[PDB]
């Protein structure tokens, strides 16, 4: 061997050696944890749970929709569920079981509901293709005020079969219904209004069998088709009947991954499963959820008996899913102990630790102290009415940052410490991030969170740009395979990308190549 | 044979046959090596294929595809995302061990030779 490739190791960790098992099988999620001669550490686990439906497509075709709610119910499997999203005309079915139906009572309307009837019938809903005449998400969302679809009877019929399943559900449960918010929300269902996505968010807080709701579509504009996404975030305010409705009448499949949220997290676990249900070599080398992963959560779908038969199929089909789903495993290597027990949140942590805590005191140590000083944080933020001044922050946060500080005391758990800052939902850290944004500081934890706050900051601009610039050429029908190898090679540039710099030389490269979009990247460039 | 050619660092095949592995030599780049059903493919990474480059640059990059190159046979192609890369087919059962260091030397000198292009 010559003199430049004398020593070599994997750039990644390997086991090498024999190892030996930390822990078997530790709690509900089966954690496993095996070490090696060189301490790497594998983690083996039982799939994430079940939380995500997806309803890829509609129409005609989803007569054996009922199958799969049959067959989840039967595994005791359909509580678990917290989110139902549908593509296109998968939005009707989704609406319905997003809403509380049961399966039994879905069956039912399914099959004396003749959808495709009702969608052929749907009175030409193309006045908003005209109405955008006078960025394409938010226009269509604009100008629905100035159309009138809300007797339609596809509409009229969703409309109240959703709001009939909610108000069901919030009345058999008396605590929830009493609630004032509920309250609120069932006086204004009773007076004649529609279920909302933001409706279906707060109630499913309370209630399991009312769930989260997505309803996505693909509108052809101008020959490129747009991605139109309807849910709590984007539309809290839109009656759910009137979304399955739009989106059930545009002319183009929006892909899966399209329907299959980002989640950051300050670990590789995967957070959940989807049920991806849908009708009927890519070679990326990367830097120094794929088709593949979502391949093995989808089940594909296959006249009163035809009805009947083609729903017993799915609902054969979707329970061996579940049964197969059981027996397969999620897998990780970590170059230690200690991150791999890092990648488990907390409940995880405890259930090991019920088994071989000699192996986790360290590791529950260190969470317990960091839990205690991210409280103590919360409430030196809450309780100083205000983190702007002359002076940074002030003694009691400068405490608590402290205290984390002196637990970051090797790189993978400064980076779980920051990444844990970075949470989304807390509003209190949120704060003291945004409040700190491109300041030096001493914390070099809170210097780490920013540093994160700022690469997902960037990650969050990449992806609208890949929504509203690269989609809609990449599948233009008709686009030349050299534009497409283009848009591929943005899409990769922008799922790497960490800076403006780098988003800027996405936009560059589209602008000097590309034979709209071109006017789109000039426009996110400045 | 891989586990042997592995040897010579001191490593060996990982028991959990996975897809993908990734060498790291104090020098030089990373070698990806992808299972391939019969064999390997062991590919050196580039970068993302630059905007604007001149004629010349361009005609030597498709110049280390010639069925004469001293590089041969390593390829140099471009990846789906439009990511450069050297690579070469280890057929099991038929390249040993001086065969694979041939492989890998050659992706090397490749490596080396053009990155300097690539600005």
């Amino acid at each position: 061997l010559p003199e430049s490739v004398s020593d070599v190791r994997f750039s990644s960790p390997q086991g090498q050696g024999e190892s030996r098992t930390l822990t078997d099988s530790a709690g509900p999620r089966q954690i496993t944890l095996r070490q090696f001669e060189n301490g790497v550490t594998e983690l083996q686990l039982s799939r994430p749970p079940l939380t995500s439906l997806v309803l890829s497509g509609g129409g005609a075709k989803g007569a054996a929709y009922p199958g799969a709610m049959l067959a989840l119910e039967e595994k005791g499997m359909l509580d678990g569920i917290r989110s139902m999203s549908g593509s296109s005309a998968g939005g009707i079915t989704a609406a319905l079981l997003a809403s509380g139906m049961s399966p039994a009572a879905f069956k039912t309307l399914s099959d004396k509901m003749d959808l495709i009837s009702l969608l052929d019938s749907s009175n030409k809903k193309l006045k908003l293709f005209q109405h955008i005449s006078s960025g394409f998400s938010e226009l269509l969302l604009n100008v629905l005020p100035r159309i009138d679809s809300r007797a339609e009877p596809l509409e009229r019929l969703l409309r109240d079969e959703t709001r009939k399943a909610v108000l069901g559900q919030i009345a058999t449960h008396p605590e929830v219904a009493r609630q004032p918010t509920v309250a609120a929300i069932a006086s204004r269902l009773q007076s004649g209004s529609g279920v909302t996505f933001g409706d279906l968010d707060r109630l499913s807080a309370y209630i399991p069998q009312i769930k989260t709701l997505n309803i996505t579509g693909t509108a052809m504009f101008e020959g490129r088709p747009q991605l139109v996404v309807f849910n709590a975030s984007h539309t809290p305010d839109l009656e759910v009947a009137q979304a399955a409705h739009i989106s059930g009448s545009f002319p183009i499949n929006v892909p899966v991954p399209e329907m299959i949220d980002k989640n950051f997290d300050s670990g590789p676990l995967r957070r959940n499963d989807n049920l991806i249900l849908e009708f009927e070599k890519g070679w990326v080398v990367g830097v120094p959820e794929g088709l593949e992963e979502l391949r093995e959560q989808t089940v594909v779908v296959p006249p009163d008996e035809i009805k009947a038969h083609l729903q017993e199929r799915l609902q054969e089909r979707v329970g061996e899913h579940l049964e197969k789903r059981l027996q397969a495993s999620e897998r990780h290597t970590f170059a230690s102990l200690d991150e791999a027990l890092l990648a488990l949140d907390d409940s995880m942590l405890t259930s090991v630790a019920q088994q071989n805590p000699e192996i986790t005191d360290g590791a529950v140590a260190f969470r317990q102290k960091a839990r205690d000083a991210f409280t103590e944080l919360t409430v030196a933020i809450v309780s100083a009415n205000g983190l702007a001044g002359r002076l940074k922050l002030d003694e009691a946060m400068r405490s608590a940052l402290q205290r984390l500080d002196a637990l970051a005391d090797t790189p993978e758990r400064l980076a779980w410490l920051a990444a844990e800052l970075n949470h989304a939902d807390n509003v209190d850290h949120q704060q003291l991030l945004d409040a700190m944004r491109g300041q030096t500081v001493q914390s070099p934890v809170l210097a780490a969170a920013l540093a994160e706050a700022q690469r997902r900051k960037v990650a969050v601009i990449a992806e609208n740009i890949r929504k509203e610039v690269i989609f809609p050429s990449l599948y233009r029908p008709g686009q030349p395979d050299s534009n497409v190898a283009l848009l591929r090679r943005a899409e990769e540039q922008l799922r790497h990308a960490t800076s403006p710099a780098e988003i800027n030389q996405a936009l560059n490269d589209i602008v000097d190549n590309y034979s709209t979009t071109v006017e789109m990247a000039k426009a996110w460039r400045n | 044979m891989i586990d042997t050619w592995l040897a010579q660092w001191g490593l060996r095949l990982p028991s959990s046959n996975d897809a993908t592995l990734r060498l790291q030599p104090a020098e030089g780049p990373e070698l990806v090596m992808e299972r391939l059903e019969g064999g390997w493919l062991f590919v050196v990474e580039l970068g993302l294929v630059p905007s604007g480059l001149p004629l010349g640059v361009i005609l030597q990059l498709l110049q280390v595809n010639s069925p004469f190159s001293s590089l041969a046979p390593v390829k140099l192609a471009a990846d789906d995302a439009g990511r450069l890369v050297l690579w070469a087919e280890a057929r099991d059962g038929v390249d040993d061990v001086d065969a694979l260091n041939r492989l890998h030397d050659r992706l090397r000198e490749g490596h080396s030779r053009l990155v300097p292009l690539l600005e």
